[PDB]
DNA sequence: TTTTACAGATTTTATGTTTAGATCTTTTATGCTTGCTTTTCAAAAGGCCT
DNA sequence: AGGCCTTTTGAAAAGCAAGCATAAAAGATCTAAACATAAAATCTGTAAAA
């Protein structure tokens, strides 16, 4: 209707009243449908204990690194002069992102203001002058506790007789690889006349997200021997100095410290996508763990056992489920190849549901401590022996393989200390249900997805999205039409594929014309009871190719907005260009 | 038959059929020799082969995927926002998603529902200072003060700002439920407008349902813009056919 | 990259990056190539060595 | 030199070929795996040009 | 639709109904804050506004923004209760009719029915307005002459506004001696605002320097768009060069084909390469009557 | 008890300031066509060999 | 009497390069919308005097 041709329509949905059940909580029943409903809402409860356990370190830890920035950078910003004094501070702060509260001390008689700058709030010389001017009017005469003045640097100079404070006003320049350096060196050469007023103390603070090689080659050379005057650098970045992925993925051990376990092929994706992104890592760590997490208390039914209280709600599937597991027939294999007693693997094999039942409550005591002893590594790293380079990721990784002191000779500084770091530990029956895992690519399709590969995969194959049939084709209106043609957009894009760069679109037409049935069709298009106008033109004896263009031309439009089709000359749109191809 | 191609599709697939054809060799054939037909023929048996092509296969496939919503409702109220990328519409999915089931499962659970703002992103009169105000009188937030607003500043942004730190001292519950079609649109893959709704998707108090069409979409979103998103992609592909759009666009012989 | 101004494109005001006539440039120059290709270890000097 | 990421520095030493090099002359240095069909690769350039792009 | 302008004050100027309090705050922002005006509290009763002159507030916005969008959002018939609050639209001359688009043309409201109101037969027209009469005639008008009338006037669209200011003029020449006499007033109007292509033409230009000049701008048009009237004159000495002639007796009698309404000198961009102003020169008749104008001249055929 | 009448608040009108996006023109850039030429390969001409 | 295999080998496919065209970049010039200020008429709310 006529609702789906303007945009923003807000909709009120309607509800029933009640409905009186417990489906307050998106957690389906797992087993096939033979889960209880107390069970799943302690797999709930129990899933929201372990997630605000795990973020409530996570929010400290990021509200830390705040601690630290401004602890480190209001020292570097104060308790230092030069003796030219008439240079200004300038802090380059490498590798940051503009996210970053600055704070400015007391220092009194004497204002501090903090003017942060901005590729929008920059489109030439003036509007920064005007913007910093008035930045400095505004919380230079709202921090007072009244006449108009023009934003520019008078008011620099006559700072000191309209207020009666001496000016320190710091600059911070947001994104200054996206300013432009033309802009922002007519800004310091203006912004250096104001040396000559002997009240006034001027800072810089440019956060940089790229080299330092890139912002004195595209600055001119006087204002980078200004520059040179009192500059400091600081890096300011979490890969550096790994000491915020030693507390995000230290504070995940703590909550899974005995009742869950990490695979190899796990922390080693965790590390190949962690490494190809540099500029956000404690957020990529954390939401590749919560949604590891999410799929673990979705999927698996026995988390509901990883807390020792409900150990006695082992029904018959659970038994079912967990003695298929490849780590108990290994174990099984082992009581029938050393030794042979037979009326306990004769129990313990299908008959016996008490043996199995309660031996696996005895499994849980077990620690096997992997992140119990990592920690222990973490200190004797950092504190005995003073090494602060080393990520707990990939440490965890080779402990976790066991090359974990081809690792620890990585770096030849601890020969004498290969066997007080050393941990060989073994495997623990029934780890294979307790594991948070990606054998099957579930983290792989759901955040970091090939998508542009998928898409080509669903054009081109389309018979792992659409299925086949055998009872619906008599009630339906094409059921012939399901096995013998190809859905068109999915049959146009095996000709589009198999085509050259420049795709003459009558032959792309007629490629697609002589690939559909035609004593088929003919037979089909007389089918609807209702209309009449669909069996007329069936009675021209051109149906098949105005029944063809059609079904063309729609896909043609069809995939020009989708992106694989480019319109070329225009005024013509005759001769498409071929712009995406498979794989790639 | 009519390429002569070595390989085909990859990077050597690429490099092979991208050469150089010959003047005589070419087959320069316009599209008058098509078979013409009205508009109304077209719009009719457009409408036929819509619904009556493979319509029990893809109502088949939407009853396969619609047993995947508590996933989905799970995803949202964790934290996430949405991305429904795959081949054809996926209009109705959002509507027969968003409006259906999620939200009545969204008001049962925090105890009128909860408020769907759905944005017609193939649109391409969709801008955002009216989307803003379709957005501040669901919510109602305060008012930019004057120490708050800058110089020429941008109010939107600065009040998504504003709203951005108001809701970090707030109960976690949806409060709205914001459903964008066909997010990299012809309107809405400028800047401005994806500045604010990923500024919009740092709001836990609100639940982002997103959908795109065009296959290089993901550059559209840097490390600052993929990262207040937190996307989980959903290929959702169901070869609709995809008939709500193309009115929009150009239909011309 | 686009964001940092390393690759960069034809800079009309607000452009659609989802075209297909926009097209796409580096502006870093030969100097920090030549660094980065030894930080990868890619022998880049014989890409350019049918020119001079 | 900077600090990126590894599919960053190949993309900036992508971009940084594919926009010195002309088109018609990649089939001749990065097509490398076996045929099936029979076809002809790019030949390349016969005259290195000393104009330095 | 007079002082509107812009789409921002539709809704005001009806609203001197019963003269309410509220109207400025409530009303202008939504079809539903006026879809709550629409049901009457004071009974049935009646109010339904002409807004006239409507073509000329849908003409602002440049592509469809304010305007055209204004004219799909409030053709909406949605909601049909017992209220009579319909609008028929009063459009203007066809100047944007034929351009249409799909969400004006489906299914919304008022649209499918367009009349042309072109008053042929206007000489019935005319019998009714002097029939129904105050004053009592004696000699009628020719209805040769007002058929003469009705065909003279209804070929360019068939204006009756125009056709009324007609016969006005034809008794209004006929008080002037104090069908034969209202027809020289469009053989009046016809031949003044024609005058003579080149009978007419040579006769006021009786002067040769008033004469061959013209020819010099005929010559300045098939090498040079941009005609200075520094090119004007540089034709003009490749031409006579076979008492002097100054810059200033040519762009003075310039002026005389300026007077009496062949050329067009005013400033204009001047594209070349620097973009300052200059004069130009341009012509406006076919060149088929002049051709044959020159047909006397036995000097201005060479110069064809 | 309304109707006035000062105070203050909100509207009206009018012009100033900054940002974002359109049209049109000039100058360089890219692709298309036509004749000639230089590579790689695949059919083959023919000697070696079972 | 037969398969093979390496020098030689057409030869049709890549490469090259002047000649007109036409898209496309870059910038000049313009304009509309968001954004801000402000004085005077106008709305209105609280006592206003009858």
């Amino acid at each position: 209707f006529a609702d789906a041709q303007r945009s923003h329509y807000t909709v009120y949905p309607s509800l029933p009243q009640s409905n009186k059940n417990d489906k307050h909580i998106p957690f389906v029943k797992l087993l096939s449908g033979k889960e209880s409903e107390v069970n799943v809402e302690k797999r709930w409860e129990l899933y929201h204990q372990l997630h605000s356990h795990f973020h409530d370190q996570v929010d400290h830890i990021i509200d830390n690194i705040e601690a630290d920035l401004k602890a480190e950078i209001s020292d570097l910003l104060y308790s230092e002069t030069t003796q030219k004094r008439r240079c200004f501070n300038t802090i380059f702060l490498l590798g940051s992102d503009s996210t970053t509260k600055i704070e400015l001390k007391d220092e009194s008689s004497r204002y501090n203001v903090l003017i942060e700058l901005t590729p929008k709030e920059s489109p030439n010389v003036r509007m920064m002058l005007r913007r910093s001017m008035y930045k400095l009017y505004s919380a230079a005469d709202a921090e007072e506790h009244n006449n108009d003045v023009s934003y520019d640097l008078s008011l620099v100079e006559n700072f000191k007789r309209l207020f009666g404070k001496d000016l320190a006003m710091v600059f911070n320049f947001k994104d200054v690889d996206s300013i432009n350096f033309n802009t922002l060196d007519n800004f310091i050469i203006l912004l250096k006349s104001a040396f000559k007023y002997d009240h006034v103390k001027i800072s810089l603070i440019f956060n940089i997200n790229t080299n330092l090689s890139n912002i004195e080659k595209n600055l001119r050379q006087s204002t980078i021997r200004l520059l040179k005057r009192n500059y400091h650098k600081l890096d300011v970045s979490s890969n550096k100095g790994f000491k915020y992925g030693n507390q995000i993925f230290q504070s995940f051990l703590d909550t899974v410290d005995g009742k869950l376990n990490l695979s190899d092929r796990f922390v080693e994706f965790i590390l190949s996508k962690m490494a190809n992104n540099t500029n956000h890592n404690l957020q990529l760590l954390t939401k590749m763990l919560d949604y590891s997490l999410m799929s673990y208390f979705f999927q698996n039914a026995f988390s509901v056992f990883i807390d020792p209280v409900n150990v006695d709600f082992l029904n018959d599937d659970y038994l079912k489920i967990l003695s298929r597991c490849p780590t108990f027939m290994f174990f099984v294999e082992g009581l029938i190849k050393q030794h042979a007693p037979a009326d306990e693997i004769l129990s313990l094999l299908t008959n016996k549901n008490r043996g199995l039942e309660e031996f696996f409550v005895e499994f849980l005591v077990r620690e096997n401590p992997i992140n119990g002893h990592a920690k222990f590594v973490a200190r004797f790293l950092e504190e005995e022996l003073n090494i602060t380079n080393f990520n707990l990721i990939e440490l965890y990784h080779n402990l976790l393989i066991g090359k974990l002191d081809s690792y620890l000779d990585r770096w030849s500084a601890c020969k004498e200390y290969k066997d007080r770091l050393h941990f060989e530990p073994i495997d623990t029956i029934f780890q294979e249900l307790f594991t948070l895992d990606n054998r099957s690519g579930l983290l792989t399709q759901s955040i970091f997805p090939s998508y542009k590969s998928n898409i080509e995969d669903n054009l081109l194959s389309w018979e792992q999205v659409l299925p086949s049939l055998d009872k619906e084709n008599y009630d339906t209106l094409s059921g012939d039409l399901d096995k013998i043609m190809a859905p068109v957009l999915g049959q146009l894009f095996k000709l589009y594929r198999e085509a050259n760069m420049t795709i003459n679109i009558y032959d792309f037409y007629i490629a697609f014309r002589e690939t559909l049935p035609k004593e088929e069709i003919l037979n089909f298009i007389r089918k609807d009871p209702s209309n009449t106008k669909l069996l007329e033109l069936a009675e021209t004896p051109d149906a098949f190719d105005k029944v063809a263009l059609i079904l063309f031309m729609q896909a043609i439009f069809a995939f020009e907005n989708m992106g694989l089709i480019k319109f070329q000359s225009t005024k013509s749109y005759d001769l498409v260009e071929k712009c995406v191809w498979r794989g790639i | 038959t009519k390429s002569a191609s070595s390989f085909l599709d990859t990077f050597e697939g690429y490099f092979d059929q991208r050469k150089i054809v010959r003047t005589n060799a070419k087959s320069r054939h316009t599209m008058s020799m098509a078979p013409d037909v009205t508009r109304e023929e077209f719009s009719l048996v457009s409408n036929f082969f819509n619904e009556n092509f493979q319509k029990r296969p893809r109502q088949k496939l939407f009853e396969i995927q619609k047993k995947m919503f508590p996933q989905y409702w799970f995803e949202l109220t964790q934290g996430f926002s949405l991305l429904f990328y795959g081949v054809g519409s996926k209009r109705n999915f959002l509507e027969e998603f968003a409006i259906d089931y999620l939200s009545p499962k969204i008001a049962y659970s925090q105890l009128n529902s909860i408020p769907c703002l759905i944005l017609n992103g193939y649109n391409p009169s969709c801008n955002y200072r009216d989307v803003f105000k379709e957005i501040t009188d669901l919510l109602v937030p305060a008012e930019l003060t004057r120490s708050e607003t800058k110089y020429w500043g941008n109010h939107v942004i600065l009040q998504i700002q504003k709203m951005i730190d108001f809701y970090k001292n707030q109960p976690l519950d949806i409060k709205l439920i914001l459903v964008v079609h066909n997010l990299d649109g012809p309107s809405i893959r400028k800047n401005t407008f994806q500045t604010m709704l990923s500024f919009l998707s740092v709001i836990r108090q609100i639940a982002i349902v997103a959908s795109t069409d065009h296959i290089y979409a993901p550059l559209l979103w840097d490390n600052m813009k993929a990262q207040n998103y937190n996307f989980v992609f959903h290929d959702i592909s169901n070869f609709e056919p995809s008939t709500v759009e193309s009115t929009f666009q150009d239909v011309m012989k | 990259l686009h964001t940092l101004k390393l690759i960069a494109t034809t800079m009309n005001k607000n452009i659609d990056y989802l075209s297909p006539k926009v097209r796409w440039k580096v502006n870093v120059p030969w100097e920090i190539i030549k660094e980065i290709s030894e930080s990868v270890h890619f022998n880049i000097s014989d890409y350019f060595s049918d020119i001079h | 030199t900077y600090d990126l990421s590894i599919i960053s520095k190949y993309l900036l030493i992508a971009s940084y070929i594919c926009s010195y090099l002309e088109p018609r002359y990649d089939a001749s240095i990065f097509s490398r795996k076996t045929r099936i069909i029979q076809g002809r690769a790019a030949y390349g350039r016969r005259k290195k040009k000393e104009v330095n792009p | 639709c007079i002082s509107l302008g812009e789409p921002s004050s539709i809704f005001q100027k009806i609203f001197d109904s019963f003269q309410d309090l509220n109207g400025p705050t409530l009303q202008i922002k939504n079809m539903q804050h006026l879809q709550k005006f629409l049901e009457p509290y004071h009974k049935k009763t009646t109010f339904v506004v002409v807004l006239d002159e409507m073509d000329r507030l849908l003409h602002a916005n440049t592509s469809e923004t304010q305007s055209v969008r204004t004219i799909l959002e409030l053709f909406l018939l949605a909601k049909l209760p017992t209220v009579s609050f319909v609008l028929i639209g009063m459009a203007n001359s066809l100047d944007m009719k034929d351009r249409f688009l799909s969400r004006l043309n489906l299914d919304r409201g008022l649209l499918p029915q367009t009349i042309v109101f072109q008053p042929y037969t206007a000489e019935q027209m005319y019998e009714i307005v002097i029939q129904k009469m105050s004053s009592l005639p004696t000699i009628i008008f020719q209805p040769m002459a007002i058929k003469f009338a009705a065909k003279k006037c209804a070929g360019n669209t068939g204006d009756l506004r125009k056709l009324f200011d007609v016969l006005r003029g034809s008794i209004e020449i006929y008080e002037l001696e104090k069908g034969k006499i209202g027809l020289n007033y469009i053989a009046k109007v016809f031949s003044k605002f024609v005058n003579n292509n080149s009978t007419r033409t040579r006769i006021a230009k009786l002067n040769i320097q008033q004469k061959l000049i013209l020819c010099t701008i005929i010559q300045s048009l098939k090498l040079n768009s941009d005609a200075t009237i520094d090119e004007s004159f540089d034709h003009y000495i490749k031409a006579i060069t076979k008492a002097p002639l100054q810059r200033n007796e040519f762009l003075e009698i310039c002026t005389i084909l300026e007077t009496c309404g062949l050329v067009s000198i005013k400033k204009t961009k001047c594209k070349g390469k620097t973009k300052r102003f200059v004069d130009k020169i341009d012509v406006d008749l076919d060149m088929r009557e002049f051709y044959d104008e020159m047909t006397k001249i036995s000097i201005l055929k060479p110069f064809l």
